[PDB]
């Protein structure tokens, strides 16, 4: 929720920074994604409705434990609210947050050898919409610049011409770019009136009305309730 | 044996997955309403002998006054109401348009998004599979009204195997000549003109006899739940100026004559309901822009 | 032949009439105390013989 | 020798005897006008965000408020919609709506139960017989738009008999290639692609020369009288949604592509002109079906 | 309507008194009395639904020309409101009154051949329930008097015990009978139950209810006459008196 | 060949047209409420020491104050209900009950008598027909568990044609041993011991193995709509008890086991959909008596 309400680069660098990387990943086992499935829509049809399960659906997928495991779980989770399950990442890992597992040498994961095009097509880039879209590849120019690969992702966006228009026009080394970027990358956020409280057809689209609408109710009453836990505790 | 199939109904391309929200929904009604008080302001300007009319709805649509020098374009609405068609067609579409521009254009009339309140009759022919035994010709011509002409040089009769799908409701069938037609496993009844099917009931065998060819009409009709304000008139309008105009040219993508054929094959794919409702929202658009188009022509 | 004109223009706050929308409201508290009333009086007093 | 006619011009069946009379008309003129009303109401509706004006418009077409949980269908007014509807479509359907409720409906609108107001254009070609040589193939296909695709296998030039019955006013003669066509008893002119024709005039003769095939396509234009509120893509559209609900499935019944092909096919028979009088009130009774059940979805799929 | 408002008997035989026999005929071609068909009924199912037309119902039916045919329409129009289509019957009996044709010797019809099980039968009896029961057993009484056949109504009435414990107890001949008869044959009226507007599956019910809604609007109108609020307007013929007579008897 | 049939769908009797109008519906349905009413008056009897909720709601159902020296019957409430419910299972039943009576009944409660708010499951098996070669036995037992035996004595392996109707919903077939069904025209699968099917599809073909007999176990469910007051336990206590008191004795009708039998051997009939309305209103009438009578036994 507190993810995909940030609207801007500035926020959501901030908040990637404070965010332990225990909170992207999932300990729920889910299901295999890229699944063609029949789910119910009574709503709609009396009829089962197809669809397939995806890594962006919002729901706890199961995943491996290499490094593209752990990197699509942090994607996810950006894109969507929701990681992965990768079995016994450790208490290393865990403690630091995302930002320095996408930008930091001191990890000791070995981020070199991904190819974007594999992992753009795992996380299915031709479901998400412009905004997803536009946090994938912020997270794909940090992981760049990190290992020193800005022509590798060069190379994959002339390949990709709708993701080249679209791409973010920040350089990961400099700070003029980021605080003068003007970017929106608010996937949920305080609507005026208000949104009817009904279902939708797809996966993807009914978890994210599912985010949009409670999040005003999220919005009111976390302070206290998170607080509670937070007193008398010593942060990850 | 050999196959025969509709043309219309080969390879229906993907179609895109994006702007099918309630949120995208809502622009695409209000865009349909503004659309229409342009045209009807256009009109009384005419009338009434005075532009006044005809600002205000402009500078509600497109945000800004109307200039003698200037081109009438629409301002953003247009520019967003073509590029969520461009996306309804294909899943290779950029898909551009963000999502404060969709919202903040929602937000100019309040119109419910809702996309099942009626229906709609599309008058497409799916023939799926003609089976044709040896020395017997079948050709199928046609998706409004489908032509089968089928003749046999062999020495006995053969038995043509029709299938319409599980989708259409109704299909009425004529022949040039008299024939039987008779479902799978049932006796087969006195020659007759005309024959009512429903597609679901099995595939329906039809006696050939030798001698001249036998030409079948074929008529289908099928339901499908669309928005109030959809209109099949200018719907069909909208998709002819689009394709003309271009939003439809996109790699590895097929063409239909007609708006009726697009849906129909969209239904039929191996999953077609899933394609239905961004058929439908892609519909509306179509409307909305024929409107504002012939209003502002470019 | 005596036919009186009715003006009703000051009581109308543009389509909005306070007096008739207030008056229709106080029955949604009757409607309250009515209920209130007759479930404390079978509580209190049970069945009733004469 | 040979004789070829066309498909839907066959055996047409007889229709219906009953709710002919001034009240009935009445019935079938208001059920359109509040029909009307009513998918006007709910465009209103959704543009104002209120569902009065769609409860307001339904208690005058139905004589009572909905309740949340009960499915509405229009009540009395549909039931004698959709059962008068199957009355007029064969003699064989049972024509069980009391009179007492068709006059109190009839009673909810000052309307007039006028059907011949006005008049419409109706595009079906009648092609009654088409008489041809022992070595010819004629083969008629299509409605809207007939088709005659005429081979000559014999010897010498062949002569084909066009008749088009006596209903029609205009018919247009295009062919494939230009070809020879004169009345009865006539000088045969010279080639020509298109031929403009009154089908009262006489048969017509067509000369086949040897070799490729001709083919002569058709078009028909037949004026039939309609009430002022007839409106044909709304007729056209009620048609198929009374033939999908099931509402035409009597038995020894004809069944019929378009209210196109009904009209004309009712026209071209005895007593054919009792019998469009009738087909013209089922005309506005299916457009106030289309409209009434269009605002008001039962059927999910 | 009017017919099957009627409570009384008093008040069954004076409408019989004033209405002509044409309003027992129909004029309306109507469809053949028995026949298995299917309706639509689209406020309960989608499926159409399966019925069979009876003589004894809203519509106008198909009926013989003979004096079978006659009596049928007439019993018909008493119990369910709406009589039956018999083609060119002559004017001098159409301008006659239903119990002048039911308990008169002055018209030419001829009834002494008639058997009261057929009839029943064809007016299915099974079908009807108590009130239009009674109503038919006071038309079989009337036809028995006229006739001389007292004896055919009786071993007809120990054919079947169910008619005869609810069979109307007066004398056709006797006022005095009429006046004491306590019997309540109203089949439609004011509802002390909840009536909505809802439909109804068999041909018969929904016909029934429209007579139903059909009597509360006529109730509300400005025809229906009320008697506590302008008994002085009403003609001296018309007033509620208790001398009031029939013609005879 | 051989045709074999459940025992409980054969002549189904015409049933009642009477007491199905909106009136009449609401004097059952008040009749429910007020039986139930009587029985929860019992233990507010015991609660206390006195029985002033139980005279209170006598007097409620019967319109007249229980005495010590009769035995308490019911009151024009109680023949009512019993009359009605004669009529609802023969058309020779009279209709004794006037319509008046019943109005008047029909106003003590403000209930309202929709009988078509709710639905309830029905597990009856029909087998319409099973249709067997010569050589082999085929024997149909039981209603709410078909159990069908067939042993092959042939040489060869035969095929058994099984019809299971077109109204039930799902029909699910366990065999003692693993056997082979398929849809006609459709490849046998291998052998299993459970099969799902849906009986509008079609007709299943049996393939029975020459040695031991085989048994299958059937199992239905149908969905019926019913008033939301409807409780199938006490609808079938109350079919016992109008069995045992002789309310069903009348000339030329057929006797059932249980209301689950009877209302589907009405379904399965020629025109069985206007039979069902009135089983169902019969059943509704069934639970108000069984209540009734337990209370006040004679």
């Amino acid at each position: 929720m507190d993810v995909l309400s940030k609207g801007s680069l500035k926020e959501l660098l901030a908040h990637l920074e404070k965010t332990p990387l225990e909170e992207a990943i999932s300990y729920r086992i889910g299901t295999v994604p890229y699944q063609n499935v029949l789910i119910s829509r009574n709503e709609y049809y009396n009829q089962l409705y197809p669809d397939t399960t995806s890594l962006i659906d919002g729901v706890s997928r199961e995943g491996q434990r290499n490094v593209n495991g752990l990197i699509m779980s942090i994607i996810s989770y950006v894109v969507s609210g929701s990681g992965h399950y990768i079995p016994n990442i450790g208490f290393m890992l865990l403690r630091r947050s995302i930002l320095d597992i996408l930008t930091k040498h001191d990890t000791g994961l070995v981020t070199n050898n991904l190819n974007y095009g594999i992992i753009a097509r795992n996380l299915t880039v031709s479901k998400m919409n412009c905004e997803q879209r536009k946090r994938m590849l912020i997270c794909f120019k940090l992981l760049a610049y990190k290992d020193g690969n800005q022509n590798d992702y060069e190379i994959y966006l002339n390949q990709n011409i709708p993701l080249k228009q679209i791409a973010p026009n920040f350089i990961p080394g400099d700070m003029r770019t980021v605080i003068h970027n003007q970017d929106q990358l608010a996937i949920v956020g305080i609507p005026a009136y208000r949104l009817t409280q009904s279902t939708e057809l797809s996966i993807r689209d009914d978890n994210a009305k599912s985010y949009k609408l409670g999040y005003v109710d999220w919005y009111n009453s976390n302070s206290f309730l998170r607080e509670r836990s937070e007193f008398n505790l010593i942060r990850l | 044996a050999n196959r025969a199939t509709s043309a219309f109904l080969d390879n229906p391309h993907p179609v895109g997955v994006n702007y099918v929200d309630e949120g995208s929904r809502q622009f695409v009604a209000v865009a349909e309403l503004l659309a229409s008080k342009l045209i009807d302001s256009s009109r009384e300007s005419d009338e009434s002998n005075s532009d006044v009319p005809f600002v205000q709805a402009y500078s509600k649509f497109a945000d800004d006054n109307p200039r003698h020098l200037r081109v009438k374009t629409g301002g953003k609405m247009a520019n967003a109401l073509t590029n969520v068609i461009r996306s309804y067609y294909s899943i290779n579409a950029p898909a551009i348009v963000p999502q404060v521009e969709i919202d903040r254009l929602a937000s100019k009339a309040t119109v419910s998004g809702d996309m099942y309140n009626s229906y709609a009759i599309f008058n497409s022919v799916p023939i799926v599979e003609v089976l044709s035994p040896a020395r017997t010709t079948v050709s199928i011509v046609g998706s409004d009204r489908a032509d089968v002409t089928m003749l046999n040089t062999g020495a006995g009769a053969a038995n043509i195997t029709f299938n319409f799908g599980q989708i259409a409701e109704t299909v009425i069938l004529k022949g040039s000549v008299p024939f039987q037609l008779a479902r799978l496993n049932q006796p087969m009844p006195a020659a007759r003109f005309t024959y009512k099917l429903r597609p679901l009931d099995g595939p329906f065998i039809v006696v050939l006899p030798v001698g001249n060819p036998l030409v079948i009409s074929a008529t289908a009709a099928t339901r499908i739940q669309v928005p109030l304000a959809f209109n099949k008139a200018l719907v069909e309008s909208g998709f002819q100026t689009a394709m003309n105009d271009g939003l439809f040219d996109i790699q590895n993508v097929n063409y239909y004559s007609s708006f009726d054929e697009f849906i129909i094959s969209q239904y039929h794919a191996q999953d077609g309901i899933n394609r239905v409702s961004t058929c439908v929202i892609l519909g509306l658009a179509l409307q909305a822009y024929d409107q504002m188009r012939r209003a502002l022509p470019v | 032949f005596a036919l009186a004109q009715i003006n009703a223009d000051d009581e109308f706050i543009g389509a909005i009439d306070k007096e008739s929308a207030e008056y229709l409201d106080e029955y949604a508290t009757l409607a309250r105390d009515i209920s209130n009333s007759l479930t404390l009086v079978k509580a209190a007093f049970g069945p009733l013989e004469r």
